[PDB]
């Protein structure tokens, strides 16, 4: 339970390039 | 990634963020992300528990399953 980890994460600026998968990833259920 | 025919090294930028630091915050970097992702909002139901592990750098972020990977997030 490293604080720096969780910190650095947000403290920085949640990557964006990942925003793609990170987000799109949500998908996973074809109609 | 329809009609694939290129191999950019931009994704690295994603890892570069984590890599630059201590891998110590690799899979644990995304995990926390999912925390936000999941949150119904636009994805009512989900598997924060599963989606967590399953996830995947992208894949791309870096390209090393020997380090770790998980679901990330953005601002």
């Amino acid at each position: 339970q490293p604080q720096k980890c969780q910190r650095e994460f947000q403290q920085e600026q949640h990557l964006r390039a990942c925003q793609q998968w990170i987000r799109q990833q949500l998908a996973g259920s074809p109609f | 990634q329809s009609g694939p025919q290129q191999g950019p090294w931009l994704r690295e930028q994603c890892c570069n963020e984590l890599y630059q630091e201590d891998q110590v915050c690799v899979c644990p970097t995304l995990k926390q992300a999912a925390k936000s992702v999941r949150v119904q909002g636009q994805h009512g139901p989900f598997q924060s528990t599963r989606i967590y592990q399953i996830a995947k750098n992208l894949p791309n972020v870096c390209n090393m399953k020997q380090i770790g990977t998980c679901p990330f997030i953005a601002i």
